[PDB]
RNA sequence: CUUGAGUCUCGUAGAGGGGGGUAGAAUUCCAGGUGUAGCGGUGAAAUGCGUAGAGAUCUGGAGGAAUACCGGUGGCGAAGGCGGCCCCCUGGACGAAGACUGACGCUCAGGUGCGAAAGCGUGGGGAGCAAACAGGAUUAGAUACCCUGGUAGUCCACGCCGUAAACGAUGUCGACUUGGAGGUUGUGCCCUUGAGGCGUGGCUUCCGGAGCUAACGCGUUAAGUCGACCGCCUGGGGAGUAC
């Protein structure tokens, strides 16, 4: 039927989790490794567009602490 | 106007300065026909490397529209801010001022996570619990 | 890009009583306005090379369209460079 | 450097517990152990296995200098050992390992090696 | 350089191999050589040239049986 | 006239420019504590640093360049050019409706304006690395090769001629030429079922058919089909200097 607009496994094989925004720590840690560091997106299977934009989101996100910044920190 | 979503966090013992300090800022935000589009309180919560020491923070979440000209002065008054550790506000393109990724998260430290002590009763203070002083 | 409430007195004052924002006199004005606001930062910032390429765009267009306006009716070419009060 | 001793006895401060950091080089290792407040406890080094030149940066030449460590702070009275390590260098795994073979407890293998924010533009080496 | 990625229930040997995904690379890799400002775009971005070779050698399979060199 | 170009309000994507703010981390450094014998370099090695107590570690501080993995055949600029994250000032590009002026066009001698990098005048700044300079190492001998010490330099602001490998190993822009798909983006629609499809635009790019090339290569963004205008060449060496 029409106009179901993102049941699920719809829209890309790997979802688009978040886009530009970062203040939940879940979505983020979606593609974000026990050692501390992002996944690169040719392995995830991301959509461009809000990869492009986490790289400033997750900047963002290691300066207000949301995130480890650094190896050190465990 | 544009839009620029502020996050920001406060250290615990020096929490009870902002609630003085919020309602000019808010003023000078509705005093220039912008608007305060939500203010969530996140509680107080555990950083993870710290910033200007201590291991804690109280989190607030004030969601902005103002014109270009106010919030420039606003900015530089919160970051030389001894009360403020950090903020980071995000880019006009795009955003979002409804449908908060967060929203349970945010329920939920506010209804049963949360301190329940008298430094986070200021950043409720500072918060959507907001009291403020007689201008 | 030009604030609001600049852009509709251009178009009470400039062109034709249409009020269109198309015709050779009012996007002379609406150059000039973008020219003036930038010649009032290009008092300082004098390293700002890529967008000083567009200040070049603005002055170059607006003698095109008043050289154009002279190749027109020589009343509103009259009006416009007095109305406008253009250079020094 | 280390000697072929007769079984020990000896007191220093029975202190039970510690703190091990493992400075990794590219041409070394030093391991450094020390208390949970942060004092030195005792160090040793692979080079002081006297392998010396390249060969004291190899997992054995590591190895051997974990376990000089290890000996001398048996009269502080350590029973349980815990470690960082700090860099890119060899004894990735047999350093880790020697400490264990010490008769310790090694539960937290905390990885520190450091991520500057890119730091400090290096010697150039090689043409390539 | 035990790897951060914590191993499944703790031991003495750090389980090298099932932790590493995307660590070292571009920032501790390029060790002891001259650093560049803007030069790791045309260095070290290289995910064009190595998806064709994942596709070479997912095609050849198949194509190995339809020539009848298989 | 629109078929060229131009322009108003809305939306969108990006490391474009110029000025501000900001956090944490190794080297490194300062202060105090703890503590013993090598530390460092490489092919291996010596110079170098250390028992006058080095090397390393804890706590706190100092200081400056920098800020990845995300970052992609991406995207932005005019060729070169642009990468932490955020705000102020501001350019340029992509979509879409309502709507407007109507060749206002192309190219450009002269021209003014403007830098990858270092060079460069003074102020501010110096953590690290390094031309030179010392010494080791190398050996037909070693200034090259290779290493250690180590300064100006690199970093910011204005200012001076904009230098080269200024590029799809295309002068510019413009008109026309079977397309498919990727990278990736406005937006209608999908079980919103591959960084996916279709509808209708987008740059940007792979693939290959016509044509073109000596050959690589290009291929609808040409190096095809041509169009206009400018710059510039006429064997090498000596000379990209001389004048």
């Amino acid at each position: 039927a029409r106009y179901f607009r993102r049941r699920k496994f719809c829209r890309f094989t790997a979802e688009g989790v978040q886009e530009i925004d970062y203040k939940d720590i879940a979505t983020l840690k979606n593609y974000i490794t026990e050692s501390g560091k992002i996944v690169p997106s040719r392995i995830t299977g991301t959509r461009a567009k809000y990869q492009r934009q986490l790289a400033r989101a997750i900047k963002r996100a290691r300066y207000l602490s949301l995130l480890p910044y650094t190896d050190r920190h465990q | 106007m544009r839009h620029y979503e502020i996050v920001f966090m406060v250290h615990p013992d020096q929490s009870e300065q902002v609630p003085g300090m919020i309602e000019r800022y808010t003023a000078a935000i509705t005093g220039a026909e912008g608007k305060i589009h939500r203010l969530e309180d996140w509680g107080r919560r555990q950083l993870a490397y710290p910033i200007n020491k201590l291991h804690k923070a109280h989190y607030v979440l004030m969601n902005v529209e103002a014109p270009q000209e106010v919030i420039d002065e606003l900015e530089t008054t919160f970051r030389f801010n001894d009360a403020v550790i950090r903020s980071m506000v995000m880019r006009t393109k795009h955003a979002v001022t409804e449908a908060s990724p967060m929203v349970k998260a945010k329920d939920e430290r506010r209804e049963r996570r949360d301190d329940f002590a008298n430094e986070t009763a200021d950043d409720a203070e500072a918060g959507d619990s907001e009291e403020e002083e007689e201008e | 890009s030009l604030s609001t409430e600049a852009t509709a007195k251009i178009v009470s004052e400039f062109g034709r009583d249409a009020n269109d924002t198309g015709s050779t006199e009012v996007q002379v004005a609406l150059l000039t306005a973008q020219i003036n606001h930038l010649q009032g930062h290009f008092a300082e910032h004098k390293k700002d090379h890529h967008s000083r390429r567009g200040l070049l765009r603005m002055v170059s267009q607006r003698r095109k369209l008043l050289d154009y306006l002279k190749r027109k009716d020589v009343a509103r070419y009259t009006r416009l460079i007095e109305r406008l009060g253009l250079r020094r | 450097a280390k000697a072929p001793i007769r079984a020990r006895k000896r007191v220093r401060k029975q202190v039970s517990d510690g703190v091990a950091h493992i400075h990794a080089s590219f041409n070394n290792t030093i391991v450094t152990i020390t208390d949970r407040q942060g004092n030195a406890l005792g160090w040793a080094t692979a080079g002081g296995s006297g392998f010396r030149g390249s060969r004291k940066s190899t997992p054995f030449a590591a190895q051997v200098a974990a376990e000089r460590c290890a000996d001398a702070v048996k009269e502080y009275g350590i029973k349980n050992l815990e470690v960082m390590v700090k860099g890119p260098g060899p004894g990735r795994e047999s350093t880790i390992r020697a400490l264990n073979a010490a008769g310790f407890r090694i539960t937290n293998i905390t990885d520190v090696t450091p991520i500057p924010h890119n730091g400090c533009r290096p010697p150039k080496k090689r043409r390539v | 350089p035990v790897i951060k990625v914590r191993e499944n229930e703790p031991f003495d040997v750090a389980l090298r191999r099932f932790k590493r995904s995307c660590e070292k690379a571009g920032v501790l890799a390029e060790v002891r050589r001259r650093e560049f400002y803007e030069k790791p775009t045309t260095e070290r971005k290289r995910a064009k040239a190595s998806a064709v070779k994942r596709h070479a050698k997912k095609l050849a399979r198949e194509n190995a049986r339809r020539t009848r060199l298989y």
